[PDB]
């Protein structure tokens, strides 16, 4: 499609990694692992997939409570026009699909 | 009877001061039958008691890769996934530096395997103990492995059920072994076997599998009459 | 009976049909720093009560009374951890819809948003609700707003409340003080003399602190300004 | 004590939350099965009325495929989803293989569906069971039991949820050849196995007749009262 | 995929799009065309200040005290700098100061830096914050320059030989704003000087 | 149950999901909504609970949030659950009407929100919606229809039903005195006044005590109508007629 | 000097003091609350039988239940739970679709048996209330396997599972011998149902399906399965 | 959790009481108890200043390896009280947040907006089930171009606020006490007045007439905005200062 | 004990007092569900009957037909013994077995020697539930205890379960201990137990019974590394027959050991869990 597409869909991915690298090689191993446990316990707290979820814990732990991006304000997820079954959209979170 | 709150854990401690599933994992090698391993300087046996004829063939020996396999006293599940990672890390080692994996090394990388497990929540102790015979340009190699993520290099060893009677004889011998061959160091290993055995009992070339790599030998599983020729020889439970 | 298996979680129902750590959370807030709303002609005061009464604080550092956008603020009784990262999240939220519909978020558009978080922190398991509830006022429309947002996200208009400690007392003595033509030169006062119900001390630019919606749109009072309300009254 | 977890086995070898799933179904609404000549008939009680409730909304034979269609007795929510799915799964399959769907198909996707809910205790087993009948490419009758274990099974005459043995015993009689030979017969059989089932005939029932021409076509209460006179009149015969 | 979906810009129509522009541009035929700034924008620094030079106008908003002209394309010059503006106003209200022109600065090279220019923001970033008179050069690929005088768009090269010229290292404020007057004037429309003290 | 009671996955030696039906109970303590299907349109008559001195109402209706031109809803359960449930009913609708260019199907809307409800129970670590939803609607397949739904996703249609307070009660007062195919929207906004008046004991309804949306039909156009506190205080004030009418009779 | 109530047996990662997994051997249990299978493996082929437990004259005789085909020569005998089993067929099925797919070869049964012992080990979250039965004949030769709940496999020569796994497997062990015919196998499998079955042999209460190197897996018809059964 | 939240109201983080508390927030207060120390901070004129009593226990432990004073930057400091491991782990945070902040705008944190943040971090331990409070009491100072010296303390329970003087640790609020009489009466305290006020807090409420490598007194002024802690000589120099005077 | 991420679980009880508090509720005495366990009592039971009168037997064995011993064995190896020593010779007519179910059980049989009526035998390969214990105490001994009948209790038990100060895997793979009752005037012949050392289930249910109504009984507990069919483990009940208690019940040494060797020999279709 675009250079960007891929650049902008792993976005974050391709920035806490490199966060991680960074606190690794100064403060240590342990930095990166106590930030990793923080962040996966408070995003095993949103609704379920099929329900548009504000994840205020996720979003202040990585400074986002007031910083705002294009990600927010284009292409409104919250309401999303395309949506499945509640059942088969929370399998597929499970790893059951 | 207090230790009831925190046994029940692998992620707990107790007011005592030990984990408790720990030590249940290190009794779950003796679940599981005697394998004998004794070493030369030649070669690194190992031997396998097998607890039907028709159903039941227990694979006790496993062959792991050209230079190193094991024998398996407990969980069953956790032999097969520790022997399959070892043939993992040695077909890389083969494949990447195009040589054989250390055993020690080896012995170390199965260490920290069963550690995760014992240090982490919805995870139990891999329940078996291993006897991780190899060879390298060092020379022949046992490696006891224990359902607790701790592990031993030895020269002989028993693990498994009733096995004291074994390493009481890997002791008794344990100097013979070092200055053996192929087939004496293979008879020690079987009498270690048969003392484990009641005296009602014997090795009969049924009960018998034996593991053996050295120097230009690989490691090779004797099993049903190919056990025979070592057996004989062998004479005199007395 | 105890029936304490149920007031433990808060994905539970009780066998009558309480959610009780939503009851728990509200308790949270009855145990709070007395603030009052009193929606008036001119505008909305947020006069309230400061945790801090202390001869050791630095007034420019805390404020119950926060905006977040221009023409918006809000005043809160229970948690102060909690309040903050609501009340960045608020702003973050208020921003957004003037990214989307370049509009200044309506006070009720946002209370709805910011109710919303407070909705999923009661639906979801191995997390608490939030301890804290939000007197959300601001001018839109030529029209003075106040709401009141809870622990569970439960919102509801208001043209005079109370919330924290005496706060019963509170809306019972604002009942009787409290016209509907009641203009904010005088819901200040009122305010603060709902205050005196619900305090313990002797009230001072220091030991209260009040935050105003107008026309213009919403800021905090200056001590001075408080100070001298309180000497008024 | 191993019915707090859908995920535990027992010493006696169960898995009761499962079973709890089962007890779900068994607190259903009798619904009937047959898998006659040309025909399949199904059969259901309509169980309550409450005065002022419109009917459509709430019914007990919903139909799958073309040649497909079945009759739930269990929990209302929980089967709306398993029959939305079904429908789900039958498109899939329509698509892609380009044939008119097997019944036995989408029997083995409801109950593969269940089994997918039976192995977590962070889920639940969908408590429904389903008298999925119908008809297959070439024209063969059908009819089969899902279960929330998650087992298909097959059958000719069936009968589940409320007063299932009940009326299964009727059919273990009065299901034959020559109860089967015409339509009629299949549709008597049914009524009359509900007449064993629940007091009311021709009032609280709702009946299904799919044959290999035609599809599910929901009776009328008139239909269904006709036959009902008819087996009264076969009645006062004997 | 049964996966929620999420917020940001979408790559969808991009090939068909593209299938699109492969048709019309062959048979000789027309689809809607980016709508533009080409506006010569101009800044400096004098003693205690900044001017924002603009022609018609370039100068936008970022918080009370920064402003940013905007040359390139008038969609993007304008979306990032509301953006922008909004992410200073979130900072701002939590530090409890008027937000700075270094993170005015800092934030929109970033933004400007992950979006590759692919997006025109072509900008001259001026404001007067508390560390004093800051102007930079932010450009659309998300880099920048903090330079005393800098011109973009529709005649920068005799706008930046007028400032060049006419430039005195510490000026007075009128003699800035005459110097950003005559740089847009070389380029040119309107003269837009937006002062800051 | 004490235990197959806590986490709406663990079922009973019955068969039974007590979290379930302590949602169900959850409705039982809340706001009195009585709907009543009729010829002319469908109503929602309601007790309007939170009638407070100094409570402001700067909304267009209280428990009703109108679904899109052809459907509304009531509420009554668990407030916050109803906002999050009433803002996804809206936004479902919307979805059928940005791929089919039709306004929802009745039948769809409220099955669409107990799949959801249904998923909220099936799921472990979720809570069970405690919320019950009446949905007066017209669609073009089926005339007017009244709805319910429960925390389970068990939902039907109904002549004339009720949710929340005195609901079983104020649906035998509809059983005594509902005529199915007789009851214009007239009679029916009559009924309702009077079952409500008849299954709760506030003063005489009072009118800012109780509130109703008429979905009608008017020129082919779908018309949700709230009544006007003077409109409720005409149909309250009339009941109060004929019952002092009555009273002479008797 | 007092009694405690600790469970290590609710707990599939829990050990006993001893070091027993109790719900991996309850599976066990919930093998031996299933039906029983018998398959041996001979010289000149491998067979499975294995008893359909029909209960009413209602339920479909004529359809096929407890034996299943994964390619040309391997098929499975199911026994337990069929609905564990059918996910461990469709492992084993779609491997050696793949090994076909890859190598143009049908894969070893006890390649088959490692794939399957893949899916199973991984606790769905419970210990696989299924024990299948492998017997194929491979490129190598004729094989019978044993699966079960821990989610291992063992090599077998003949093996009974399921109600009577050892009811059954004492008749194997006098009845069967090394050089077995598959007709032997076939037959003696059957008879040794039989008189484990509560129930009288006919072909409509048995699913036999067999291998040999010569002719590949097919399930015995209602005719095959009446005649070995009128001699049986 | 993994393993979960704990039947009882005071038994997990995530559990409200009767009353309305959260308890294991008042255990990570009590944890800042357990410490065993006393830290006092002193906002002045042109200082902000951060003393705590000393302890080394052992003789062979190395008294040079053993602090409660760090920095986070060059310009800002923090004094600890409460658990080692803890507070050493709100140290190494308040560092990363200091630079993802200055990374992300190119300006440096200031005191009140890491306070706020680390009390935003602790907010989010006292949410959630998995994680738990850091039982220590970080007291930040350093120098701001508009505000000047800024004495902030964070909490375990993740509150954050502004002060004029702090006292945290053992004898926290006898310290809170002393501070707010000589604050009641201020003489708009330099370099020298805030660091006496400090050192002899602490030397009334623990009693213990301190020598130099008794107490430990981290200390930034408007001079030199570094914040930068006295060696051995001149808190000797201090102490023999306040016993002549 | 969480199925999802934060669910508030309790601890396990070592005192069952929430069981008691159930016990309390009986399901709130509701008629089915008070129907449903004694539906559950019944299948939960033992019944007492011999298979030459194939009826059911109602009161008593020991004072119904003669007692003077009454060799008990609890577990596979202690039947094992009994099958191997004492009735490698004798009659040892049946008259009687314990007809029970619980979820994890084996047989349960009674005899007594034709030579010596007297004598008395019984053969617990199965496992008899807590609730069982004292209805299989109302089966074989019924009432009239008579303290003229030498209770000669033999039990297997698990290495791991005795208390010491060395491990569970440093105690001998092997041993046996006793505990004998006031009455009982023969050697303990193995050591008794310790002090923190207890037995609990049919065994001490048997000599509990005894030692209230003061009878002669024993309770033989060979604490040995394996729990099923073993050579070492009933030659660990050996010294057994070496005591008045079994003394003129075994015979044949030779004889026995040989029967041993079958015992043995028997075998399992051994699960393939352990290898």
């Amino acid at each position: 499609s675009h250079p960007l597409e891929l650049s902008e869909k792993n976005f974050q991915l391709n920035q806490d990694k490199m966060n991680f690298s960074t606190l690794r090689n100064i403060q240590g191993l342990f930095a990166p692992l106590k930030l990793q446990m923080e962040f996966k316990a408070v995003q095993q707290v949103q609704r379920l997939p099929f329900l548009s979820s504000s994840n205020l814990s996720l979003d202040v732990l990585r400074g986002n409570d007031e910083t705002i991006g294009f990600e927010d304000i284009l292409n409104d997820p919250s309401q999303s026009e395309v949506m499945g079954e509640p059942h088969l959209m929370v399998e597929y979170k499970l790893g059951l699909l | 009877m207090f230790r009831n709150q925190y046994d029940n854990d692998v992620t707990v401690w107790s007011p005592q001061g030990r984990i408790h599933q720990i030590e249940y994992a290190m009794e779950a090698v003796k679940q599981g039958s005697a394998t004998v391993g004794l070493k030369s300087k030649t070669h690194a046996v190992l031997v396998a008691l097998k607890r039907s004829e028709l159903a039941a063939h227990q694979k006790k020996i496993l062959h792991v890769d050209n230079h190193i396999g094991i024998s398996i006293a407990g969980l069953t599940a956790d032999a097969r996934l520790l022997c399959n990672f070892m043939r993992q890390e040695c077909l890389d080692s083969r494949f990447v530096f195009d040589r054989p994996l250390p055993v020690s090394r080896l012995v170390s990388l199965i260490g920290s395997k069963t550690q995760i497990p014992t240090q982490r929540y919805g995870r139990r102790p891999y329940g078996v103990g291993l006897l991780i015979a190899g060879y390298d340009d060092m020379g022949p190699h046992i490696f006891q492995t224990c359902p607790s993520a701790n592990y031993f290099d030895c020269r002989a060893m028993s693990i498994g059920a009733r096995s004291q009677s074994a390493r009481t004889y890997l002791e008794r011998h344990m100097s013979e072994f070092m200055e053996c061959n192929l087939n004496e160091l293979v008879k020690h290993g079987l009498r270690a076997l048969r003392e484990t055995l009641p005296a009602e009992q014997d090795l009969t070339t049924k009960n018998v599998s034996i593991g053996i790599v050295g120097k230009d030998l690989e490691f090779t599983i004797y099993d049903d009459d190919d056990v025979s020729p070592f057996l004989e020889g062998l004479e005199e439970r007395p | 009976m105890a029936e304490r298996g149920y007031s433990f979680s808060l994905t539970t129902f009780s066998p009558s049909g309480k959610l009780v750590q939503i009851e728990y959370a509200l308790a949270a807030v009855a145990g709070g720093a007395p603030s009052v709303g009193i929606k008036a002609a001119n505008g909305v005061v947020l006069a309230t009560e400061k945790k801090q009464k202390s001869i050791l604080y630095d007034e420019r550092s805390v404020h119950k009374v926060e905006p977040i956008t221009k023409h918006i603020g809000l005043v809160y009784s229970g948690m102060g951890p909690d309040y903050r990262v609501l009340v960045h999240r608020a702003r973050k939220l208020a921003q957004q819809y003037y990214l989307v519909y370049q509009e200044p978020i309506p006070t009720a558009q946002l209370v709805q948003r910011v109710a919303s978080v407070m909705q999923e922190y009661t639906q979801s398991g191995g997390v608490r609700p939030f301890g804290v509830s939000l007197l959300i006022c601001g001018w839109n429309e030529g029209r003075p707003y106040l709401f009141q947002s809870d622990p569970s996200g439960a919102y509801f208009a208001w043209k005079a409340t109370a919330m924290g400690k005496n706060y019963v007392n509170g809306k019972t003595f604002l009942e009787k003080r409290y016209n509907e033509d009641l203009e904010l030169e005088d819901a200040i006062h009122t305010a603060i003399l709902t205050l005196k119900e619900s305090f313990e001390g002797q009230m001072t630019e220091d030991n209260i602190e009040v935050g105003i919606c107008n026309e213009a749109g919403f800021r905090r009072l200056t001590p001075t300004e408080v100070k001298d309300y309180l000497a008024a009254i | 004590s191993y019915d707090r977890a859908i995920t535990v086995f027992s010493p006696d070898g169960h898995l009761f939350q499962v079973e709890y799933a089962q007890e779900a179904v068994k607190k259903g609404s009798t619904a009937v099965g047959v898998r006659g000549r040309d025909i399949v008939v199904l059969g259901v009680e309509k169980k309550s009325v409450a005065k002022l409730q419109d009917e459509r909304t709430v019914r007990k034979i919903c139909a799958l495929d073309d040649n497909v269609c079945m009759a739930f007795a269990g929990l209302t929510a929980d089967a709306r989803i398993v029959i939305n799915r079904a429908r789900v799964e039958c498109q899939s399959h329509r698509l892609t293989v380009e044939d008119p769907v097997t019944v036995e198909y989408i029997t083995r996707y409801i109950a593969s569906l269940k089994q997918r809910y039976t192995q977590s205790n962070g889920r639940r087993p969908f408590g429904i069971s389903a008298l999925i009948v119908g008809f297959d490419f070439d024209g063969t009758p059908r009819l089969y039991q899902t279960d929330p274990s998650g087992t298909y099974h097959a059958w000719k005459a069936n009968a589940i949820g409320r007063g299932a043995k009940s009326v299964r015993e009727f059919l273990e009689k009065n299901y034959t050849d020559e109860a089967i030979e015409t339509d009629d017969l299949t549709i008597k059989l049914v009524i009359k196995a509900l007449l064993e089932v629940v007091q009311s005939g021709g009032k609280n029932i709702e009946l299904a007749v799919m044959r290999r021409d035609q599809s599910l076509k929901i009776l009328n209460p008139e239909e269904i009262e006709k036959y009902v006179a008819e087996i009264e009149k076969e009645k006062e015969e004997n | 995929v049964y996966a929620p979906p999420v917020g940001g810009f979408s790559f969808d129509n991009c090939r068909r799009n593209a299938v699109l522009e492969a048709d019309f541009a062959k048979r000789g035929y027309k689809l809607p065309k980016v709508r533009k700034t080409g506006t010569t924008i101009a800044g400096v620094v004098y003693k205690d200040g900044i001017v924002l030079g603009a022609d018609t106008s370039k100068i936008h908003f970022i918080s009370p005290n920064i402003y940013c002209c905007g040359a390139g394309t008038a969609a993007d010059t304008d979306m990032t700098t509301q953006l922008i503006s909004s992410n200073l106003e979130l900072h701002s209200l939590s530090t409890g100061r008027l937000p700075r022109v270094v993170t005015a600065n800092r934030m929109l090279k970033q933004m400007l830096f992950r979006y590759q220019g692919y997006i025109g923001a072509a900008l001259v970033l001026g404001g007067v914050d508390v560390t004093g008179p800051h102007l930079y050069s932010i450009y659309p690929h998300g880099s920048t320059d903090k330079l005393p005088y800098v011109t973009m768009g529709s005649g920068s090269l005799a706008a930046m030989a007028v400032f060049e010229d006419k430039f005195r290292p510490d000026m007075e404020e009128e003699e800035a704003k005459n110097l950003v007057s005559e740089a847009i004037a070389a380029g040119i429309s309107n003269i837009d000087l937006c002062v800051i003290s | 149950s004490r235990r197959y009671d806590s986490r709406t996955t663990i079922f009973s030696p019955e068969g039974r999901l007590y979290q379930v039906e302590y949602a169900m109970e959850a409705i039982g303590h809340a706001g009195t909504c009585l709907g009543i299907l009729a010829n002319d349109g469908v109503l929602l008559a309601a007790e309007r609970r939170n009638i407070h001195k100094l409570l402001d109402e700067v909304f267009f209706s209280e428990k009703i949030y109108k679904l899109n031109e052809d459907m509304a809803c009531s509420v009554a359960g668990i407030t916050s659950d109803a906002n999050v449930l009433t803002n996804e009913l809206r936004l479902i609708a919307q979805r059928y009407l940005l791929q089919y260019q039709e306004p929802i199907p009745c039948e769809q809307l409220v099955t669409a929100l107990c799949d959801i409800k249904q998923a909220y129970t099936q799921f472990g670590g979720k809570r069970p919606f405690g919320v019950s939803l009446l949905y007066i609607g017209w669609d073009k397949h089926y005339g007017f229809q009244l709805y319910q739904s429960d925390p389970s996703g068990n939902y039907g249609g109904w002549k004339a039903t009720c949710i929340g307070n005195n609901s079983a009660a104020a649906v035998s007062m509809l059983k005594q005195d509902y005529k199915e195919g007789e009851m214009t929207l007239k009679s029916a906004l009559a009924l309702a006044i009077k079952v409500l008046n008849k299954t709760m004991d506030v003063s005489k309804l009072s009118a800012e005590k109780v509130e109703i949306a008429t979905l009608t039909r008017e020129n082919g156009k779908t018309v949700i109508r709230v009544l006007k506190q003077k409109e409720v205080e005409q149909l309250i004030k009339k009941h109060e007629e004929e019952e002092a009418k009555a009273e002479r009779e008797k | 000097m007092f009694l405690t109530r600790s469970e290590y047996d609710r707990g599939v990662n829990t050990f006993s003091p001893e070091g027993r997994l109790f719900q991996v051997e309850y599976a066990i249990e919930a093998i031996k609350l299933g039906s029983t299978a018998i398959g041996i493996q001979t010289s000149e082929g491998v067979c499975l039988a294995v008893e359909k437990r029909i209960t009413s004259p209602l339920m479909e005789p004529s359809s096929i239940e407890k034996i299943v085909e994964i390619d040309a020569h391997i098929g499975c005998a199911m026994s337990g739970l069929i609905a564990d089993a059918k996910t461990l067929i469709d492992k084993a099925r779609v491997e050696t679709q793949n090994h076909w797919f890859t190598y143009n070869e049908t894969m070893t049964v006890e390649s088959v048996t490692q794939a399957v012992s893949n899916l199973a080990l991984q606790f769905m979250s419970r210990p696989f209330g299924v024990a299948l039965l492998f017997g194929g004949v491979d490129e190598k030769g004729p094989q019978l396997f044993h699966m079960d709940p821990s989610g291992t496999f063992v090599q077998c020569d003949a093996r009974a599972i399921g109600s009577a796994s050892e009811g059954a497997q004492s008749s194997l062990q006098e009845v069967y011998h090394k050089s077995m015919t598959l007709k032997e196998a076939i037959k003696s499998s059957l008879i040794i149902l039989k008189q484990v079955m509560e129930e009288k042999l006919n072909a409509t209460n048995i699913e036999l399906a067999t291998v040999q190197p010569g002719q590949n897996f097919h399930m015995f018809t209602k005719e095959e399965l009446e005649e070995v059964i009128k001699d049986i | 959790m993994s393993r979960g939240s704990s039947a009882g109201f005071d038994r997990h983080i995530t559990i409200f009481s009767p009353e309305g508390r959260l308890y294991q927030v008042e255990y990570a207060f009590k944890a800042i108890n357990q410490g065993g120390l006393t830290s006092v901070a002193v906002r002045g004129k042109d200082c902000a200043v951060i003393v705590t009593q000393k302890k080394v226990p052992d003789k062979l432990l190395d008294s040079s390896t053993v602090t409660h004073l760090f920095k986070i930057t060059e310009n800002i400091g923090c004094v600890m009280t409460g658990m080692t491991a803890d507070s050493r782990s709100q140290v190494q945070r308040a560092r990363y947040e200091a630079a993802n902040w200055k990374y992300k705008y190119g300006y440096e944190i200031p005191v009140d907006m890491l306070c706020k943040r680390i009390a935003d971090i602790s907010q989010v331990y006292t949410q959630n089930a998995e994680m738990r409070p850091l039982g220590c009491c970080m007291i930040l100072i350093g120098i701001d171009e508009e505000q000047g010296p800024q004495v902030y303390k964070c909490d375990p329970a993740g509150y954050y606020c502004g002060f004029k003087a702090t006292a945290a640790g053992v004898k926290q609020t006898e310290s809170t006490s002393f501070l707010e009489k000589k604050v009641k009466k201020k003489f708009d305290w330099t370099f020298e007045q805030t660091v006496e006020t400090a050192i002899t807090c602490l030397s009334t409420v623990l009693s213990i007439d301190f020598k130099p490598s008794e107490i430990e007194v981290g200390v930034v002024t408007v001079e030199n905005p570094k914040f930068r802690i006295l060696t051995e000589a001149e808190i000797d120099a201090h102490l023999v200062a306040l016993a002549e005077r | 004990a969480a199925t999802f991420f934060g669910e508030v679980v309790k601890a396990p009880c070592r005192a069952g007092t929430e069981d008691e508090e159930e016990e309390e509720e009986g399901r709130r005495e509701t008629p089915e569900d008070r129907e449903v366990r004694l539906q559950l009592a019944r299948k939960r039971e033992v019944r007492l009957l011999r298979r030459q009168t194939k009826t059911s037997l109602e009161v008593s064995l020991l004072e119904k037909y003669p007692c003077s011993k009454f060799i008990i064995a609890i577990g596979n190896n202690a039947v094992a013994f009994l099958s191997s020593f004492v009735m490698n010779s004798g009659v040892w007519e049946e008259v009687g077995c314990a007809k029970l179910w619980n979820e994890w059980c084996a047989f349960c049989v009674f005899y007594h020697l034709k030579s010596n009526p007297s004598v008395f035998l019984c053969q617990c390969s199965c496992y008899v539930a807590e609730d069982q214990q004292y209805q299989w105490l109302e089966k074989v001994f019924g009432s009239c205890p008579r303290k003229n009948m030498q209770i000669t209790i033999l039990t297997c038990r698990h290495v791991t379960d005795y208390k010491t100060s060395e491990s569970t895997g440093s105690l001998p793979s092997p041993f046996l201990r006793a505990l004998k009752t006031q009455n009982f005037k023969d050697s303990a012949c193995c050591p008794l137990l310790e002090q923190p050392n207890i037995v609990h289930d049919l065994p001490a249910a048997v000599l509990s019974y005894c030692q209230v109504w003061k009878i002669p009984a024993i309770l033989y507990l060979c604490y040995t590394d394996v729990m099923k069919l073993d050579l070492i483990t009933v030659e660990a009940f050996k010294p057994i027959l070496s005591t008045r208690s079994l003394k003129g019940l075994v015979k044949n040494i030779p004889q026995s050991t040989e029967i041993l060797k079958k015992l043995m020999t028997t075998n399992e279709i051994q699960s393939n869990i352990y290898t």
